[PDB]
C-alpha cells in the first residue's frame, strides 16, 4: 500500500527512492491524530 | 587412523541432524554450529576433552571407551600401571 | 461481459472476482451513458437511443428498447434497495461474495463519475439532467458500506476492505456531518473494543515466556494483523471526512 | 600457498611441471612458461603471462613456478566463497535474510567480538531491521 496514495488523491482534486516504499514520518495512525 | 575415520563419520553425521533441526532448534542453530565453525585444531582439542567428566564434549559414548581402552592400554604398555 | 463476469458464481472465476471488479469500476467512471438509470434516457445528449434514431439503430444491432439494451444490470434503485437489505439481514459470505467485490465499486465510481451531471449540482432546468443521482443516494451508499465493513471487522479478513476504502475514497466529498453520530460513532467504537481486548491479551501474554508460546503468540499475532487491516480499512474514510 | 592449497592440486601442478621435467630447470624456460598450464588445462592470456613474469637466473624452478600458481590462486574466488554460504543458509535463496536469522548470522561464534555489527548499521542501514544478506557480504567479500 503506498500509503501516501490516499493524501495524494485527497489533494488531487486541489491540485495541492530512499522512501518510495514506505516512511516513519507518514504513518496513517499519526496523521489521524495530528488531524484530529 | 580408525578412531578419526569413526570421529569424522560421528561429526558429520551429528552436523547432518543439526541442519534436519535448524528450524526447530532456532537460537540452538547457533550454538550447534560453532563446533563446526571453528578451527580443525581447536575441534579436534575440543573433541579430545573427555578425559575427566566434562560433559561439554559432542563425543559419543562409544568413541570414548574405544579411546579410553587405547589410552588405558598404552598407559599399560609405558608400564605406568 | 463484464457484468455477467462480477455477477457469475463459479470457481474458475473466483479467483479473477477483483480484476473484474476493478475493469467495471473503470468502465462505469468512463462510460458517458447512464446505464443504470434507463427511464430518464431521453435527457442524454450523447446516448445512441438519442443520436442514432430508429431507422439506422434498426439497422444496426440494437435491442430497439431501452431498458433491454443491458437486461442484466438492474437498475440503479433495485441495487440501491438491495444493498441496503444487505449488511442489514446479517449477510453470509458464502452466498454474497461478489457484492462488496464487483457490484459497489461500480456503483461508487458512477456515483463519482455522475454526480456533476445531477441535478443538485445544476438546479437550473432541472429534471432534464441526465441522471437522478443526489447526495442523499450518495450518504445512503456510504452508510451501507459503512455498515458492511462493521459487520465484517472480525468476519472473513482479506484484502476487500482495503479495496473498498480506496474504492469508495471519491464518495466522501459531498457527505453530510451528521454521518458521523449515524455510523461512524458505533465503528470506532467497535474498533476501539478490538483494539482494548487485544492490549490487554498482549499485556496478559506478555508474562509468560517459555519454550512452547507459539501456539499463542500467533494467535495473539494474527489479533493484531486483523486489527491493523481494519485500522487502515478505516482511518482514510474518518481522516478525510 | 600458506595451506590454503589442497594436496591433489598442489600434486597436478608437480605432475605437469614434471610432464617437463629435466632436474627442475631443463626444458621450462619462458617459452614453455605458458605451455606447461595450457597443457594443465586453463589458459593463460598476455595479462596471466605478465603475473608470471612481473617478479621473474631468468630460468625458472618449482618453487618460483608454485609460487606464481600462488598469485594465480588470486583467479577463481568468485562463487565457490558463497557457494558454502548459499548451502548452509538462504534455503529460499532471497538473499533478503529475515530478521530472526539476521540475528542467527551474526550470532557470535568463539570469537564474541563486538562493535562491530552496531559499526556496520552506524556506516550503513538499509531501509524499507531488514538487512539484506548480499549487500552484507560483498562489502567484504570484494
Amino acid at each position: 500500500i503506498n500509503n501516501m496514495s490516499f493524501l495524494i488523491t485527497d489533494t488531487k482534486s486541489k491540485m495541492s527512492r530512499k522512501g518510495d516504499r514506505y516512511s516513519m514520518q507518514t504513518s496513517l495512525i499519526v496523521a489521524a491524530l495530528k488531524r484530529l | 587412523d580408525d578412531f578419526v575415520a569413526k570421529l569424522q563419520d560421528n561429526q558429520r553425521f551429528r552436523y547432518n541432524e543439526v541442519m534436519q533441526a535448524l528450524n526447530m532448534s532456532a537460537a540452538l542453530t547457533a550454538r550447534k554450529t560453532k563446533e563446526f565453525r571453528s578451527p580443525p585444531q581447536e575441534q579436534i582439542n575440543m573433541l579430545l576433552n573427555f578425559k575427566d567428566d566434562k560433559s561439554e564434549c559432542p563425543c559419543p559414548e562409544e568413541i570414548r571407551d574405544q579411546l579410553l581402552d587405547f589410552h588405558e592400554d598404552l598407559m599399560t604398555h609405558c608400564g605406568i600401571e | 461481459s463484464l457484468y455477467a463476469l462480477g455477477t457469475s458464481k463459479s470457481i474458475y472465476v473466483e479467483r479473477q472476482r477483483s480484476a473484474l471488479g476493478e475493469c467495471l469500476a473503470a468502465f462505469a467512471g468512463a462510460f458517458p451513458v447512464a446505464f443504470l438509470e434507463t427511464h430518464l434516457d431521453k435527457h442524454n445528449i450523447y446516448s445512441i437511443y438519442n443520436t442514432k434514431s430508429s431507422r439506422e439503430r434498426a439497422a444496426l444491432s440494437l435491442p430497439t428498447n431501452v431498458e433491454d439494451v443491458c437486461p442484466n444490470i438492474p437498475s440503479l434503485e433495485k441495487l440501491m434497495e438491495e444493498i441496503v437489505e444487505l449488511a442489514e439481514s446479517g449477510i453470509r459470505y458464502t452466498q454474497m461474495p461478489h457484492v462488496m467485490e464487483v457490484i459497489l465499486p461500480m456503483l461508487c465510481s458512477y456515483m463519482s463519475r455522475w454526480w456533476e451531471h445531477g441535478p443538485e449540482n445544476n438546479p437550473e432546468r432541472a429534471e432534464m439532467c441526465c441522471t437522478a443521482l443526489n447526495s442523499e443516494h450518495m450518504n445512503t451508499l456510504l452508510g451501507n458500506i459503512l455498515k458492511i465493513i462493521y459487520n465484517n471487522l472480525g468476519i472473513d479478513e482479506g484484502a476487500w476492505m482495503k479495496r473498498l476504502a480506496v474504492f469508495s475514497q471519491p464518495i466522501i466529498n459531498k457527505v453530510k456531518p451528521q454521518l458521523l453520530k449515524t455510523h461512524f460513532l458505533p465503528l470506532m467504537e467497535k474498533l476501539k473494543k478490538k483494539a482494548a481486548t487485544v492490549v490487554s491479551e498482549e499485556d496478559h501474554l506478555k508474562a509468560e515466556a517459555r519454550g512452547d508460546m507459539s501456539e499463542a503468540e500467533l494467535l495473539i499475532l494474527d489479533e493484531f494483523t486483523t486489527l491493523a487491516r481494519d485500522l487502515y480499512a478505516f482511518y482514510p474514510l474518518l481522516i478525510r471526512f | 600457498m600458506a595451506d590454503q592449497l589442497t594436496e591433489e592440486q598442489i600434486a597436478e601442478f608437480k605432475e605437469a611441471f614434471s610432464l617437463f621435467d629435466k632436474d627442475g630447470d631443463g626444458t621450462i624456460t619462458t617459452k614453455e612458461l605458458g605451455t606447461v598450464m595450457r597443457s594443465l588445462g586453463q589458459n593463460p592470456t598476455e595479462a596471466e603471462l605478465q603475473d608470471m613474469i612481473n617478479e621473474v637466473n631468468g630460468t625458472i624452478d618449482f618453487p618460483e613456478f608454485l609460487t606464481m600458481m600462488a598469485r594465480k590462486m588470486k583467479d577463481t574466488d568468485s562463487e565457490e566463497e558463497i557457494r558454502e554460504a548459499f548451502r548452509v543458509f538462504d534455503k529460499d535463496g532471497n538473499g533478503y535474510i529475515s530478521a530472526a536469522e539476521l540475528r542467527h548470522v551474526m550470532t557470535n561464534l568463539g570469537e564474541k567480538l563486538t562493535d562491530e555489527e552496531v559499526d556496520e548499521m552506524i556506516r550503513e542501514a538499509d531501509i524499507d531491521g531488514q538487512v539484506n544478506y548480499e549487500e552484507f557480504v560483498q562489502m567484504m567479500t570484494a
